[PDB]
């Protein structure tokens, strides 16, 4: 019953709630406000769809709780799967098995699919106790419910023989399976530009799925890999699908990673790269230079800036309802509007943990339905931030 | 083809006197530092001088990087250029300096001229006499012949898994591998074997063509950083650091260089020195400003463009030496610095349609004036960047051409920078 | 818990990506790497002691084959075989704070923890194997 | 034909030219100018040359473009083990400062060993239990034994063979057949390569000099030797296999005349970059017996040492400065610019007027000299553009206004982006 | 090459019979105080009764720290070894600095093991005396001694060893005419190779042909190995034998020196005491030298007023040469010679006054002497004043040069007029900060 | 689990007895034992991905004095499934798949 994907914050939010022309709604697909911003989130969605351009960049601005990850997180929804979306914060790049910036030029190795279809004949066949153990071509009783071909084979064959026995190209690979035995069957991979690393070394995949592999073999792996790509592109052999690189808290990024991504984002298999910060007029990390954003000019120049209004008692209270729905609380009405105030008042998350811990109040009570005293009590016990601040007054062993 | 921010630059366009063009091969304006990059890349193709240096100083968005990259363009790929960034060199495994040395000798690129022949020959001919002597037969779809080799060659092949009726192939100093069947494998009916097959090769019996492979110095000294393989030094598992901490240069770079230049003088090599481009230079710590003003000064460094946006700074690693553009004077002396100067309005448009004519997106007289008049207003990336987004709208809408509503809109739609900050005091 | 190996589908291409065509690939002889098999003295006999030209050991063809063997043995090189050959207590612990005992009692008594969830290596899928890479790995 | 290294900053000068009396000329090996820094790189010279003293490092002051670089690497073409590194070269993220800054050191000093080993070599005609071996003047046999009849099947040695096998039984068997490669008409081994067979003596003892830095401390390092002897090596360098071992090794074979050593030269260029611990390491290193002749070079006057707060000439501690000779350069005045700036249109094989010559010399003078010598080449290749055979004032002058320079570069920086 | 250091002139502290201070005293001239506390402290160390006690050599610069330190490590001799440390060594990116600053101490510290073996040797002539089969049992055939000819160049002498052996002889290729290593308690036979009376010119073989031992059959070699504790340390770390440890990409990266405390201490202290009462081996504690001492990080001298503490410390002597200043690793923390004030506390202050003028002449004029070059009383007076005016190690420095320019001006002794040249061809720094 | 009864062997066809009677495994082998593993009177329990040799057979009767110690024989059937729940977390399996250490090529050990 449980599973791992449970019930989260950005979990209501199923996609973009945008016609067909684009026009946002009042309320679809768990989005409530933010119609500016909406609207240039598909926009850039339909545009990365596109692929025909690339090197672009966008940033989304705004206050914190105004819906700025969650935007993301519905483009990403939107974009749907057959389509690589590196979600990562500003704190990944900092490794130490790489450096900070080959973790990011291998972040944007993630961001760029890769289609390749292969087709291969595979056997169908069933196990009946072929190739015995210790107790020549021997014999291979291949048989279908649709036709049976009783044959034998060589030496290197009858001893891979062995509940559904499917050969394939490979040495050999495991009722009845129905249809004939020869099927084509066409098979297409995608991989985000796995090459790279996938022949690094010997016993490389290993790496693949571990990271223990230190930076790359700079522009002696990367610019072949990229070149025998593009040679297998306009040949039929593999054609490129370019992805998303999401970068949220983007500010935690320093003047090398900004400069780095100046010129990344300019070359032929650059992805688009989605950014997002809450700061304002704030020092750039690693010097003094105040910014906008944390993030120098001579990157915001290359990007688009995406401001997000904050939410109203409307815009409040709707994207209350639609959290309840995605829970599995309910309250009455007179509860909705002391909600809806007390987020407007404080914050929007702050109002999503009173109403979960409200409806475990209720829970608890035997109660079936969340009232105003739930909510009230839940207040009570569960502070604010502000709240909390206010009481600072105690001294409780400050700096 | 996936338009990037620099594709429209396919060259540099310097007239047969010498003189840059108003408009041409892509760039726009801008005469002085097309000249200046039009006598270096003159000087590059020379192959004569070494380590001589650039600066692309100038203004933001005044395409010194543009420049650079119709400078790779016209040097052509026949000789090395290696886009590089600032904050590469700050490696994790490797020091700096390292990286800035492994960078310059990537520059360099020799073309090895060599005729190799093959010996492709049919197994099932294979008939050893004596161990000392070995015989194999040659049938291919032209004709159909015997040759005879040394014993190591019947080893190195034993040394396979050959089977008859393969094809393998046979070079005549060293090597040989094996291409399973030849019209016979499948014809048994027997099943796969995890390989794919092959039919009998078409040509002579005996091949022999001309090869020219463009290797640098880098992948040399790369080749030599390692045991080679072969016996039980072959040990190689994951995560093995191909790219190890440093080479020294005295007894492996030097040897390397007495190699190049004993098959130069052969005729086997012919060397084509290349160039390096490190953007955003500022980025480069003072020990590396001060070991890169001494290693370009080397009889083998090779040609250096620099590109600094900023302007007058501290310098990275002191926090207290201030110099202009980011740049030490030590430094910043001996490298010919080239002034990029800003573009005009109607620079600016006509560099919006050049790039609506690359990108493929159609423009309208009044909607390309708009995108101008908003590319002004701020700085002529956001122009470009609105561009597409425009065209994309306005084939939401049914629009075949961008007009003022769509580019309008669209403006009003996302914000540029100065936007940004203008609502960003609240 | 024994968990089972995690499947990696792939392309086949993948594994042909920096494969290079066999008519561009040139004799390196730049690998300095040759110092573990010749010596400098062997080095300098071999240089005066190459074969001349005329070597007085179809008729083109025959000339033709001598021309390319007695080009390649002119190359030769070494850098340090011969220098390298030419230079050049194990005592009891307790390994822990017990009085006297043989170690492979102190190791064979404290082993409480086992691997939590070990699974099988990781093995890639790409339905067509290509008889480069699988060649290389037998 | 263009070949790896060619005409760069420091190509013209062909070395320290200096008189029989270590008198300076006015200029003979591309040289010119600086004739006091002349004659004390002549003097330091002659003092590494003679080697009767260890552990003396000199100091070359003065601003920058006044040939200190210069004088240095014409020293080094005058002078033979020498090592030329940078204050960054040393600073390593796997080796410490010390650690690099030793290996250098160790790596600046040159040793010679003389080996004498018994060789035996000649053609093989046929083995077996016993060998055959031929040569041109005779023939002899051997009697085989284990180890020998091991090494002839390990190794696949077989008649024709040039074999080779001094004491230790140790064979190699350099080179294949030497008549035999006849048969092999089309395919020819990779390893089989053949060679002429030898003449002389059968056995014949052979002395070779191994010339070996003292750096071969990371021969000694582990148990592979030729591997780390490329790459980066080792990191660690232990003091003892370091010093208890290494260094009393070549006492040894120096008594014992199996081995002579010959101090070098360690220039560190752009000095001022160091920190203070490799200043303080180097107050000790510089004390040792086996020290090499230190030359470093700076451009900074009265400025703060990196690592502290503190500020001394050359931006080095005082510690360091009162065990260095300070050989200060003299900028160039108007003849000695004209002259260096002739040298350097003969080297780079531009030819230009006398006008040009002078205006060259005023932009020299009131520019940096390193921009004339820019100016020549950029003026060459315009007149090759406009396919002149002279370089004339116009080039000149169109180059100067076309590439800019540090004073005209900031002085035009009032856009301020 | 005798390849003349920088000081090499100091071999001793040059201390009379009653321990005072005189001006020859072995190259060393001047500096009475500090050398009759040299000799003080040289004393302590030969005594060999206290540990984990330090000196700092406190002075200006110039004051020969250094040149005393070599010369009281010269009067211990080698025999007890010396280890040189400079603050900056401390420094290391794969090793924590504590750990360097306890593998010197160790270092430091010497340890001569001796080694007695009673061992057999000789050509063999292998015969075994039948005897009457196990008088305890029945019948039979056996063997109750086995006799070996052992033939030395001396003589020969028949051993009568235990039967038991047999194997090991069948063991190894034992035949009669080959040298064997035979051990007394152990047995083992170890053959050495054949005689080369028998290497005839014709056989081709190398390491089977062995000469003739020289001297008795029963030879006892005894022999003596002075290793220091971090000797055996290191040895004791790392492993040998088997155990796949030949393997290239996962072990070559040999510099694992970090080390932990337990082997440290511990057993290694245990054996080595063992040695010691045994009569096997015998401790020999020797002096840490650690100039530039303020160079360490606050994080070093809280680690060294902590291992001086322990009574396996051996003696160090510091030598700082800055005066006031903030400790490295500290916010703008002065302290005196740069060292922590806790630190000062624990180390004996030898104070080394500025050199008189008459003491810079003898210097100079013992280094010229060193060097091997002549020079006229004009020349040596001048060298005087200048050294007197500027720092004294100028001086010093400018005779090889001046000599140099002498001999290839056609002279041999050095001139008044050649050090002048010099003295303007080459200047000091204080001369130098006319910028 | 059970004595070992025959060792004979690619694939090794083992055979184990025990109190409950006899069963001749055609056993893969990867489970082939390198160490002593004695062909008889070895009592051996393997469970499918290691092998442990519990201990010797016993034979206490046939010496009076071997180094080896002895177990009584299994009563339990050779071949028996056991059903265990078993409590991870899912960074076990994280760290696991991560490097893993089971299989049998050289490349696992080598890596
Ligand atoms: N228009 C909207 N429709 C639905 N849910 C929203 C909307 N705007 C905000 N939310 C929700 O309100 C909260 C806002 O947090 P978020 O915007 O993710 O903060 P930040 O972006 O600063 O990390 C999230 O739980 C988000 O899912
Ligand atoms: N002379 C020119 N003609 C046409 N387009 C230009 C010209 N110079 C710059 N551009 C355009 O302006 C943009 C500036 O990019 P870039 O060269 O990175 O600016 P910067 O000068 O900051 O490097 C480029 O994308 C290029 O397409
Ligand atoms: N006396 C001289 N003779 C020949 N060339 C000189 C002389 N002085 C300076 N140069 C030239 O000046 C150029 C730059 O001088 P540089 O050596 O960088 O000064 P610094 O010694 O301060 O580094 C060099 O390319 C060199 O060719
Ligand atoms: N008393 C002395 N007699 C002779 N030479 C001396 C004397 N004191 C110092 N020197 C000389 O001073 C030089 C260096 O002294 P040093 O021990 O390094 O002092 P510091 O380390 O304080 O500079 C040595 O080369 C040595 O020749």
């Amino acid at each position: 019953v449980t599973r791992i994907e449970r019930i989260g914050a950005h979990s209501h939010i199923r996609g973009l709630g945008l016609d067909d022309a684009l026009e946002p709604r009042q309320a679809s697909q768990g989005m409530v406000g933010q119609l500016a911003a909406r609207r240039a989130a598909g926009v850039v969605l339909e545009m990365i769809r596109e692929g025909k351009i690339a090197g672009r960049a966008v940033l989304i601005a705004g206050q914190p709780g105004t819906g700025k990850t969650a935007i993301a997180m519905g483009m990403a929804q939107a974009l749907g799967p057959d389509t690589p979306f590196t979600a990562i914060a500003g704190s990944e790049i900092f490794s130490l098995e790489m450096s900070k910036t080959e973790a990011l030029t291998q972040a944007f190795r993630r961001s760029i699919g890769v289609r390749i279809k292969e087709e291969t004949e595979i056997i169908e066949g069933e196990v009946v106790e072929i190739q015995i153990d210790r107790p020549k071509v021997g014999k291979l009783t291949l048989k279908t419910t649709e036709m049976e071909t009783i044959y034998d084979l060589g030496t290197k064959m009858i001893e891979s023989l062995t509940d559904v026995i499917t050969i394939d190209k490979a040495t050999g690979k495991i009722q009845c399976p129905d249809g004939e035995l020869q099927k084509r069957k066409e098979v297409v991979h995608t991989v985000s530009l796995h090459e790279i690393d996938v022949i690094n070394s010997r016993t490389q995949g290993f790496l693949a799925l571990f990271s223990g592999d230190t930076g790359e073999i700079k522009s002696e792996v990367r610019e072949q890999i990229n070149a025998k790509v593009a040679e297998w592109r306009e040949e039929g052999k593999a054609e490129i699908i370019p992805g998303v690189l999401f970068i949220d808290e983007v500010h935690m990024l320093d003047i090398e990673s900004f400069s780095f991504l100046n010129r990344a984002l300019e070359s032929d298999m650059a992805p688009v790269l989605i950014m997002a910060t809450n700061r304002g007029i704030t020092r750039i990390r690693g010097t003094s230079y105040q910014s906008p954003h944390g993030i120098p000019i001579d990157l915001l120049d290359r990007l688009l800036i995406v401001s997000t209004t904050p939410y109203s008692e409307k815009d409040t209270k709707q994207i209350l309802r639609i959290r309840c729905e995605e829970e599995d609380v309910e309250m009455s009405e007179d509860a909705y509007t002391v909600l809806t105030r007390i987020g407007l008042e404080t914050s929007l998350r702050y109002a999503i943990q009173l109403i979960t811990a409200a409806s475990l109040v209720c829970r608890k009570r035997k109660g079936t339905e969340v009232q105003v005293d739930d909510i009230k009590r839940v207040y009570s016990l569960f502070l604010d931030e502000s709240r909390s601040t206010q009481y600072m007054k105690e001294y409780q062993d400050a700096f | 083809q996936r338009i990037a921010s620099h594709s429209h630059v396919k060259g540099l366009g310097l007239d047969e006197s010498g003189l840059a063009k108003q408009a041409a091969s892509g760039l726009v304006g801008q005469e002085n530092a097309r000249e200046a990059c039009g006598v270096i890349v003159e000087l590059i193709k020379s192959k004569k001088m070494a380590g001589r240096a650039v600066l692309l100083a100038g203004p933001p968005g005044t395409g010194k990087t543009a420049l650079a990259l119709a400078i790779a363009q016209e040097l052509g790929s026949k000789v090395p250029f290696c886009p590089m960034v600032g904050s590469e060199v700050y490696s994790t495994e490797i020091k700096k300096t390292e990286v800035l040395m492994e960078n310059f000798r990537r520059a360099i690129g020799l073309r090895i001229k060599e005729t190799k022949e093959v010996y492709e020959g049919e197994v099932t001919e294979l008939t050893p006499c004596e161990i000392s002597h070995v015989i194999i037969g040659l049938k291919t779809a032209k004709g159909t012949k015997q040759l005879k080799l040394d014993p190591s060659i019947f080893e190195s092949l034993q040394k396979e898994r050959v089977e008859a009726g393969d094809v393998i192939y046979i070079e005549a100093n060293s090597g040989a591998v094996k291409r399973q069947g030849r019209c016979d494998t499948y014809a048994t009916e027997f099943d796969l074997e995890a390989e794919e097959y092959v039919p009998l090769p078409k040509g002579d019996v005996h091949k022999k063509k001309e090869i020219i492979q463009d290797v640098t110095l880098h992948d040399l000294d790369v080749a030599n950083a390692r045991p080679q393989g072969g016996q039980d030094i072959l040990s190689m598992m994951g995560q093995l650091m191909k790219p190890k901490k440093t080479e020294i240069t005295d007894k492996l770079r030097g040897e390397i260089n007495k190699v190049v230049n004993k098959y130069i003088d052969q005729g086997i090599a012919e060397l084509v020195p290349g160039v390096l481009f490190v953007d955003e230079v500022h980025m480069l710590d003072i020990e590396c400003f001060t070991y890169l003003h001494r290693a370009l000064e080397s009889s083998i460094a090779p040609i250096v463009i620099f590109a600094s946006n900023r302007g007058n700074c501290v310098i990275r690693g002191t926090e207290d030496i201030t110099s202009p553009h980011g740049i030490p004077l030590d430094l910043l002396d001996r490298v010919m610095i080239i002034r990029t100067m800003l573009y005009t309005p109607q620079e600016m448009k006509q560099i919006i349609k050049i790039r609506a004519q690359t990108e493929g997106i159609n423009i309208s007289e009044e909607a390309l004036n708009h995108l101008g008049e908003i590319g002004t207003k701020t700085t002529l990336r956001y122009s470009v960047q609105l561009l597409t987004p425009a065209n994309l709208l306005a084939k939401i809408n049914g629009k075949d051409s961008i007009e003022k509503e769509h580019v309008e809109e669209i403006s009003e739609l996302f914000y540029d920078a100065k936007s940004s900050a203008k609502i960003l005091a609240d | 818990y024994v968990a089972g190996p995690l499947e990696y589908p792939s392309a086949s291409l993948i594994l042909k990506a920096l494969e290079r065509d066999f008519w561009k690939e040139a004799d390196l002889s730049m690998f300095d790497l040759i110092g573990l098999e010749n010596k400098i003295t062997r080095h300098e006999a071999e240089l005066l002691s190459k074969k001349k030209i005329p070597r007085k050991l179809q008729a083109p063809v025959y000339g033709r084959d001598l021309l390319r063997i007695c080009a390649l043995p002119s190359h030769g090189r070494v850098q340090w075989r011969g220098s390298l050959d030419g230079r050049r207590l194990m005592l009891t612990l307790c390994r822990c704070g017990e009085s006297l005992q043989d170690v492979i009692d102190r190791v064979a008594f404290v082993i409480p923890p086992v691997v939590a969830a070990p699974p099988s290596l990781r093995v890639p899928r790409p339905p067509p194997l290509y008889s480069h890479r699988m060649r290389i790995l037998r």
